[PDB]
């Protein structure tokens, strides 16, 4: 799953 | 409702030590109480809500996803039947996950907002607005579906325009903004090219602002952009 | 009560899932519903709802360590006072501790332990009101702290001898309930030459017995017999 | 602390 923050 | 009775200081004081204490359902009940005194929120305290529910929310959807993969192998063809438990349950954990979506919308709406003025604080709540329908959006297979996948959008570009008059393309806001709306462009909105290009033009518009930055500045900045760059990596 | 209008084995089923998801609260409540069916649990649902219960109430532990160590320190010469917050909070959560340790040991007397005729059963449900006894203990303070430790003692004492009597000394029920009674003499009881007598004698002669067992019941033997073997270094 | 199961 891709970076969020 | 319960934290009525509670000064708003005890409540943020408790926050902070649900925090330390890693007790994040708490934490976000005490955070939803403070809210809910009318004072608007200074920094400290909008990053204290923004951590609680993300924790909250963070695990609720580790555990739909457990859930929704083990119910769509039971969908496979050759799997023999095992009854409405999977489905059941799954949709126990997506209505709590709903509601907690839902407790935080209402809050910005009721009304966080409406009273933030100020550039860095109407940005990040308006982040909060659309990373919560994009939450939503994660678990719609209705008719309102695509509703929901536009309010999110609706809410990261007002975000996106205020940020980019507003704030120097260094501002953390801006950054975690722009990546979570890269993310939504990836994720939701079928649109991959769009958020291989809002990463980049993000990230490249940073580089460049570095040299204004103090030490301690800098160190916030370049951790937001190597999260840009993991996801550059992760799509390319 | 709520769990009430599901059946037994769904109850079970979606158990499973939980425990796949880290849903340990979902988990638990599941369980407590199955064992308010009334039915004897099998070895497979005994797992079950300790494992659910001790996930539980080792993160509510962790939280009081926690919040417990920042209230001694509020209450060191020179800490600028703070109010009641602190105290409250960790009341809180102790509250809700005790809580659950209740409803462990009300299902344990209502009525698993007396149903439970077999060894392998009854002694696991004794190592648990011992377990949750030794969870009140660590929090108790007042009138009841000798009795609380009294009756974790009486509960590792009952277990013990009938697992002396009936079980291999290589049985893992055995092993964990020596390991956790050796535990509850060096933290609880102020009794570490116990503690250390109890945990070299039951490696000893769990050693001697290895030459009895598969591979299979070879593995889970001596992953206990080295938390015995960490326990005494860390003792000695 | 010590270990238990
Ligand atoms: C009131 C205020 O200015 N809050 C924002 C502030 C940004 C930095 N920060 C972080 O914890 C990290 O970055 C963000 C968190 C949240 C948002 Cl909305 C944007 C950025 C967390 C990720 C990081 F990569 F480690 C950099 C700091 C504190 C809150
Ligand atoms: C019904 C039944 O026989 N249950 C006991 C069984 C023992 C082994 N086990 C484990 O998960 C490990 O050991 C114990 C867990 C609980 C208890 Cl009460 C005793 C032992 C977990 C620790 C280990 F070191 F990894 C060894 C196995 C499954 C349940
Ligand atoms: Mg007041
Ligand atoms: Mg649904
Ligand atoms: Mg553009
Ligand atoms: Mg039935
Ligand atoms: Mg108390
Ligand atoms: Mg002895």
């Amino acid at each position: 799953f891709p970076a969020t923050v | 409702g319960a934290m009525g009775s509670m000064e708003r200081a005890s409540l943020i004081q408790k926050a902070k030590l649900a925090e330390q204490a890693e007790r994040y359902e708490d934490m976000a009940a005490f955070m939803k109480g403070a809210v809910e005194k009318g004072e608007e929120l200074s920094c400290e305290e909008r990053n204290l809500l923004s951590v609680a529910y993300k924790n909250v929310v963070g695990g609720q959807r580790a555990a739909w996803r457990v859930l929704s993969s083990i119910e769509q192998k039971s969908n496979e063809e050759g799997s023999e039947e095992k009854g409405p438990e999977v489905r059941e349950y799954r949709e126990k954990v997506e209505t709590e996950l709903q509601g907690v979506c839902d407790t935080v919308l209402g809050l910005l709406d009721s009304h966080l907002i409406k009273e933030a003025g100020d550039a860095e604080s109407r940005v990040f709540y308006l982040k909060m607005k659309g990373d919560y329908y994009r939450y939503l959006a994660e678990v719609a297979t209705g008719d309102d579906k695509k509703r929901i996948i536009d309010s999110a959008r609706s809410a990261y570009q007002e975000a996106m325009d205020i940020s980019k008059k507003e704030m120097p393309p260094t501002n953390p806001i801006r950054l975690g903004l722009a990546l979570n709306f890269s993310v939504f462009h990836y994720e939701i909105a079928n649109s991959p090219e769009e958020a291989i290009s809002l990463a980049k033009t993000t990230f490249d518009e940073a580089m460049a602002d570095l040299h204004t930055l103090s030490e301690d500045s800098y160190k916030d900045s370049t951790l937001i952009m190597q999260l840009l760059r993991d996801n550059l990596t992760l799509w390319t």
